[PDB]
């Protein structure tokens, strides 16, 4: 896969080659794959390979990535969540 | 013990684009 | 996604956030989601978003949770099991 | 050596409400 | 889920809720589900709950446990491999 | 580094049963 | 599972019983399975009991294996991408 | 915190065979 626009990855704090669970909104699908920096500010959500009979250009998607810690950490740690427009910009 | 949490999220995203036979 | 009744959380040890796995009884359908924490003593179970597809209204659920722990701890560990009844309240 | 172990288990609850335009 | 018969779990080094993942051959099915410890020497291989919508009685199946472990002990790390007969004794 | 490695296989077992309702 | 030639585990960094997910470009199949070394040099790549009902001979696949690190290591971490011909020989 | 991150990617290779009856 999945190409992400390099703000959206900063935004969401995700490294290229990182483990990403994509779930399509449109048809309910439900895949792993990994993220791959896309040019920055042109919006890119590219689906790649075999994820591109499950997943098509217009769907909504939602983009997680996962960690595991330790009980203390797990406790006080802040997930990162980005909000995106009809264009795929943050707000 | 270690737990799996939620790290990342991009909400509601539009895909764009797809290619079937990507190379890279 | 999927909001949990607080309580239940309390009571199965499960954090906003942490990861669970969802299968539905009714039609065999099974999806990895993370918890959100639902109004107490409500007995709220709300499938969002694209779970919606798989897991429907009325449907009888197991909720799972897994950790990763040295094979010391493994041995030990007790994990924590809540029965409910009709109206999603701990027994 | 990490194994994946059973930690939590909510069973036979009856779900309550599914939307699928939740946003939040 | 599954209940596993306590000498198999012996056998293959399985911990009462240890994470299984359970591949069926005769549906093409595959599903992740944890270790419930069985009958000693019954034989038993017990689908509980919503998997039995997948994996059914008199399929041939393979449960497999995973461990995370660091790249050193990976190179060295020698599997427990258990073969069954038609009862899913032990050979 | 750490790999996700096979630990354990039990290789063609037989389902003996299956319960829908079960409780435990 | 998956049996690999042994010239394709060498240059992916792959070991006998590392986790894979085989992604099938024909029809969309996605499963997580484990390596097998293969004959070095035969271009093997053998889909092995329950994954031969997705996976079919002259399908195009994707393996794929992942890494768990610490933050540090995974922001320099580089993996290793392995190009094959039709004859599933390393370029 | 540990991450998933991209190992090990073979792109594009051909399944030469497959065999639901295996045994190993
Ligand atoms: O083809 C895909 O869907 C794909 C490609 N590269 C990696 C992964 Cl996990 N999936
Ligand atoms: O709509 C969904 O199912 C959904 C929403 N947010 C996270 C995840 Cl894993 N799934
Ligand atoms: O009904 C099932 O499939 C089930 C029951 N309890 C735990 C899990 Cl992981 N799955
Ligand atoms: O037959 C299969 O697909 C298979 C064989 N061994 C392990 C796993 Cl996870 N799957």
């Amino acid at each position: 896969x999945v190409t992400i626009d390099a703000d959206l990855m900063d935004a969401a704090d995700l490294l290229e080659g990182e483990q990403v669970t994509i779930v399509d909104i449109d048809n309910g699908a439900r895949l792993v794959t990994y993220a791959i920096t896309g040019e920055r500010g042109s919006g890119v959500i590219g689906i790649n390979g075999a994820a591109a009979h499950l997943v098509h250009p217009g769907d909504l998607v939602i983009l997680i990535a996962y960690a595991t810690m330790d009980d203390a950490r797990a406790r006080t740690y802040q997930p990162r969540i980005v909000f995106v427009d009809a264009y795929n910009k943050p707000i | 013990m270690l737990r799996t949490m939620l790290k990342s999220k991009i909400h509601r995203a539009t895909v764009t684009c797809a290619d079937l036979h990507y190379v890279g």
